[PDB]
């Protein structure tokens, strides 16, 4: 049901209000949406190998 | 003898990443690039409200099935939300000619 | 790693260096302590920022409405759409996954290189005024107070000044 | 020293356009982004949009999306903001505020080049009025033992500002030069008052010195008791 | 869009006492790097804003440890723990973890002092201004506190309306008082068609309304 | 190559080292011989295995039935399907081909780095107890029997023990 | 850069070396001058050529006719085509953009490596017959005329010949 919000990207399960390049929520989207992937975890390294 | 050493950062991070040649590598900092979160509701799309038909099909709403209460007459919408199996389609049985194409016309 | 420094000739990083990615640890009469190198940490944070932002930026995002608009006698088009939908998901899933795996290797090698380059920066400053212990540390052949250590850390170490004191200590070790 | 110096004030007519500049100096221009923020008379701060000096990448506010354009000249380390189709509402001070160079930030250490809104320009006043440059009329405000009150009425001038002083800047305490108001006519007006001892009238000559820099109109008007 | 609800709009504070400004966000402000980029800026009248706090609770260089930031999630609090004249101005909470950028409505800090009543003064239009065709009748409320006052113009005992503007000074550094100036604007036609000009002032520091007045031509 | 070792300051590999990717060749009074370094060969075989497995693993595979289901008055849909089919083949053919070309360069640079790092590992152990001939070999300034060579190969070389014998041979070369 | 040479221990390139990517600058009694190293420039131009050609070659190009063939009651197929068309443009736009960004980093690191390897090539030839000034230059401990400089530049420098003259100049500096 309606919930008085606004998005650029709308999913049958709910809205995606975000600017990441991929999402794993639902394929049947309507809007300016992230690219849909079958992925649980896409994590970029930024820092270095941690010790020990 | 006095000394100076070159070295690199470490911290209490348990954030893990993979590379082509290694898996579960702990790192000092990382960055998620996958959206996994949704608010769990239906919203406006670019400032324009959706047309939500609760228990009606597009055909029921258009033709005015007496169980499909005359809508607030929303003059504009961005998309349409139908239930999966709307109870109130055609009350008197039959067919709607070129229905799917009319529905795609009325999408927005 | 590729550049031999991180988890190589420098075994393990430093919990005690809180204020940067790469830096120094000095030890002299006055006392020991940690100092982040800010030039090389900021450069690296510039590069990695730029990397992350590009991976996100360069994605082209269009408006698309995707539903199931075909009826029970349009199963052949519905299957054409499925092949299309499923096909793009296979493409994006593979690219995203490999992109992350591959740029994760390059980011860690970047840090390795950054650390090796910093070591080489101090190496080239000190020349023979210090012994090279081979674990990432330099043992000085002269007395190096805090203002001297700062000069190494900010790239203004004066080799000539300490050059004589140093060679008398090297000559001395030849006994 | 690290600084942001914006361009001088702009008096524009309705329908016209303006281009405010902001020159960075003393820091690495390409290490930063720039938000433009405005302050309309009596109003609070209002964000107008952002531009990266590394990227040239923009971000926009709903209200200004269409009639504002930001840009950058990395050779003169200068950020710009252009507004098309000027209105009266647009009468405001326009600030250029230093900010992040990218929309994804890795602020992992606190001393890194970053920190949003840490450096501000002095501001640029844009006035939008179909009135034209006019020097003030200066009229006395005549006084009645006790503390006496007198002053000047600096009226029907444009644009802001006017400076007011007394006796070539000799009298300063007791004084109150009020903030100007904008009359229905489109011209500004203010008054400058000063309290003095009753036992000064006739003994002491009180003159207000009125300078209007925009028209080069200077006027001195003595205030006599009546 | 992130909404920042700042409260209160107005913050009278006695010199030496503490002020506490509140900022609530519609939504989480945690950036993708763990940092929450909730900031406080301060704007003195006639100057650019200056950064006070970044990252919820960190003091910008130069900022006294009496200025203090706190919070988590969606409620944030700036406190200023022994207030001076230089602390007066506007305070905005701001967020830069997300676009579009957002500012709060603003909070105006002001020194609360002991109530002081205005020295009122009326001023007839000069003969020079009657020659140019319009009339300015000026009322002055000198050196009062608090800010709230009511000027009412009367012309032969008839309340005027919509023909006068007033301007208020900035609060004074030493004595923390205001002055206010109401200016009645009429024609030479309408000015010479009445006799009694009166200015009536209501203030907290007065028990009764104070009225200065004059008759036209009798000075 | 990038790291300067393979087909660089070490010209050509060793047919006679059958039991590993990188290793040693010793030469002393007792005799000469080849020995694989197992730590660095196993690490490398771990990485390359992981590389290969990921390139295969990370591919997402769905069930799809692809045929020609459209009739002679459905040529416009048939062409939509062709554009789709052909489009994905162009994508997968380019990605596969470049993926292989690009990871083939990284694999060979990996080996280069692995060899350079091993050389640096022995370098750092021997210090000035050996001359550095510059073709990948170290000429020892002392007598190094088989148990000594094993100590170099397993990372437990005792510099102090041989340090004196070595400097007397270096002093001697200064004549 | 990754290899520490370009815009590192060699600060800035040489406008005066017009005839190649990497090379030498000599300075002796007869005079100074620039000379391109042709082996390493040609190798590099071979690699980069091959890189560019592969990025273009490996693209598979088919005949496709793309128009708008659907009528006003075929909007559902027209939208299937749009999703397809737009989808491939998003894929190709992202791949092209990242491919260029990523191979641009590797090309610049390649040059860095090529320069560092050349420095190491001269280093290994000269050994202790020259001092290593640390800015990319070697100060010779002997007299090195033009035919000697050519021998360094073409990889035939005769260490033995000058070895004695050199150590007498090194011994001499120890005063
Ligand atoms: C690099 O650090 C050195 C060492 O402290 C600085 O030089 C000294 O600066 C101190 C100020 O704290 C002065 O008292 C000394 O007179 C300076 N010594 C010398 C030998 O110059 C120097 O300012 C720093 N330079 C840079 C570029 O960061
Ligand atoms: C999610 O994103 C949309 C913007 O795409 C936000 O909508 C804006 O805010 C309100 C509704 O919440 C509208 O009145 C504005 O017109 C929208 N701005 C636009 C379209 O520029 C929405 O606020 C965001 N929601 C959350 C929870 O952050
Ligand atoms: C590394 O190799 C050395 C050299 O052989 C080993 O140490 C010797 O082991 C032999 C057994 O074959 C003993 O007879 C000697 O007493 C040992 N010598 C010394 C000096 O310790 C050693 O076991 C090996 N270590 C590792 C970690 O592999
Ligand atoms: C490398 O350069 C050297 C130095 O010039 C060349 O050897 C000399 O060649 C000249 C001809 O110009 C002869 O006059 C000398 O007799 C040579 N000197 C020596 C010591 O051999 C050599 O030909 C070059 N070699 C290569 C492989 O390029
Ligand atoms: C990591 O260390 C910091 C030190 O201040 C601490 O704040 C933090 O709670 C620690 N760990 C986690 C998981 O938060
Ligand atoms: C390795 O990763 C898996 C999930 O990816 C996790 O369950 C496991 O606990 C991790 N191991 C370590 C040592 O962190």
């Amino acid at each position: 049901e309606y919930g008085n919000c606004n998005t650029k990207c709308q999913t049958p399960m709910g809205a995606i209000n975000s600017s990441m390049p991929f999402h794993n929520i639902h394929p049947l989207t309507i809007g300016e949406c992230p690219k849909y992937v079958k992925s649980n975890r896409l994590v970029l390294a930024t820092g270095l190998r941690n010790s020990p | 003898g006095d000394q100076i050493c070159i070295g690199y950062h470490a911290n209490n991070s348990t954030e893990q990443v993979d590379t082509i040649m290694e898996k579960n590598v702990t790192v000092t900092h990382a960055q998620d690039i996958l959206e996994k979160k949704h608010n769990g509701k239906l919203c406006d799309l670019d400032g324009v409200k959706p047309l939500i038909l609760r228990d009606c099909s597009v055909a029921g709403w258009l033709l005015g099935n007496p169980m499909c209460d005359e809508f607030i007459n929303v003059p504009e919408w961005s998309y349409i939300v139908e239930k999966a199996n709307p109870v109130n389609d055609l009350c008197y049985p039959g067919d709607f000619n070129d229905y799917e194409e009319l529905k795609h016309l009325l999408s927005r | 790693g590729l550049f031999g420094a991180i988890a190589g000739f420098i075994e393990g990083g430093w919990q005690g260096m809180v204020d940067g990615w790469y830096g120094y640890h000095h030890s002299n009469e006055q006392g020991s302590g940690y100092a982040a190198d800010k030039e090389s940490t900021q450069k690296a944070i510039d590069g990695v920022t730029n990397k992350v932002n590009s991976i996100i930026d360069k994605m082209n995002t269009q408006f698309e409405a995707v539903g199931r608009e075909f009826n029970n006698l349009e199963r052949r088009i519905e299957n054409l759409n499925k092949k299309m939908e499923d096909g793009f998901l296979d493409v994006w899933t593979y690219n995203a996954e490999l992109l992350v795996l591959m740029e994760n290797e390059r980011t860690l090698d970047f840090h390795d290189s950054n650390v090796k380059n910093l070591y080489d920066k101090v190496r080239l400053q000190l020349r023979d005024n210090a012994k090279e212990l081979g674990n990432g540390c330099f043992e000085f052949y002269h007395k190096c107070d805090n203002e001297c250590m700062e000069s190494v850390r900010n790239g203004t170490y004066d080799y000539p000044q300490y050059s004589e004191e140093a060679r008398l200590k090297r000559e001395e070790i030849s006994s | 020293q690290a600084q942001l110096v914006q361009s001088a004030t702009e008096v524009k007519k309705p329908g016209a356009s303006v281009k405010v500049s902001c020159q960075a100096s003393g820091f690495t221009f390409t290490s930063y982004g720039f938000s433009w923020v405005r302050q309309a008379p009596g109003q609070g701060l209002e964000w107008m949009g952002w531009i990266s000096a590394y990227d040239a990448k923009t971000k926009f506010a709903e209200k200004f999306q269409d009639r504002v354009t930001m840009s950058i000249d990395t050779r003169t380390t200068t950020a710009y903001m252009e507004m098309r189709n000027l209105r009266f509402d647009d009468t405001a001070i326009y600030f250029c505020a230093r900010e992040f160079r990218t929309q994804i930030v890795l602020g992992y250490f606190d001393w890194l080049e970053g920190n949003a809104f840490d450096m501000w320009g002095q501001g640029t006043t844009v006035i939008v009025s179909s009135a034209s440059t006019k020097g003030p009329s200066v009229f006395p405000l005549a006084p009645s033992g006790g503390t006496a009150a007198l002053g000047c009425l600096v009226k029907d001038y444009f644009p802001e500002p006017v400076t007011v002083s007394w006796n070539s800047g000799a009298l300063t305490s007791g004084v109150h030069t009020f903030p100007a108001v904008l009359q229905s006519s489109g011209l500004y007006s203010l008054s400058s008052v000063v309290t003095v001892p009753s036992s000064s009238l006739g003994t002491q000559t009180y003159i207000c010195n009125v300078n209007h820099k925009p028209s080069n109109t200077k006027v001195d008007k003595k205030v006599e008791p009546k | 869009d992130v909404v920042l609800t700042q409260t209160p709009l107005s913050s009278p504070v006695t010199r030496g006492q503490a002020a506490s400004i509140s900022c609530r966000s519609s939504q989480s402000l945690v950036h993708s790097d763990g940092n929450t980029y909730l900031s406080w800026i301060h704007q003195r009248p006639g100057q650019p804003p200056r950064l006070l706090i970044y990252k919820i609770s960190k003091r910008f260089s130069g900022v006294p440890d009496r200025i203090s930031g706190s919070g988590a999630g969606t409620e944030f609090t700036l406190t200023i723990s022994r207030v001076e004249a230089d602390d007066v101005g506007m305070y905005y909470c701001t967020q830069a973890s997300q676009f579009p950028r957002t500012f709060g409505q603003g909070t105006k800090l002001e020194i609360k002092r002991t109530v002081a009543a205005p020295s009122v003064f009326i001023f007839p239009p000069s003969d020079e201004q009657l020659k140019s065709g319009t009339a300015s009748v000026v009322c002055l409320l000198n050196n009062f506190y608090p800010r709230e006052a009511k000027v009412q113009w009367k012309v032969d005992n008839a309340l005027q309306s919509g023909n006068s503007q007033e301007s208020v000074t900035e609060q004074d550094s030493k004595d923390s008082t205001y002055s206010l100036s109401s200016t009645l604007t009429l024609s030479k036609a309408d000015y010479e068609k009445h006799k009694l000009y009166a200015c009536e002032v209501t203030h907290q520091g007065l028990s009764s309304p104070v009225t200065k007045s004059f008759n036209r031509g009798e000075c």
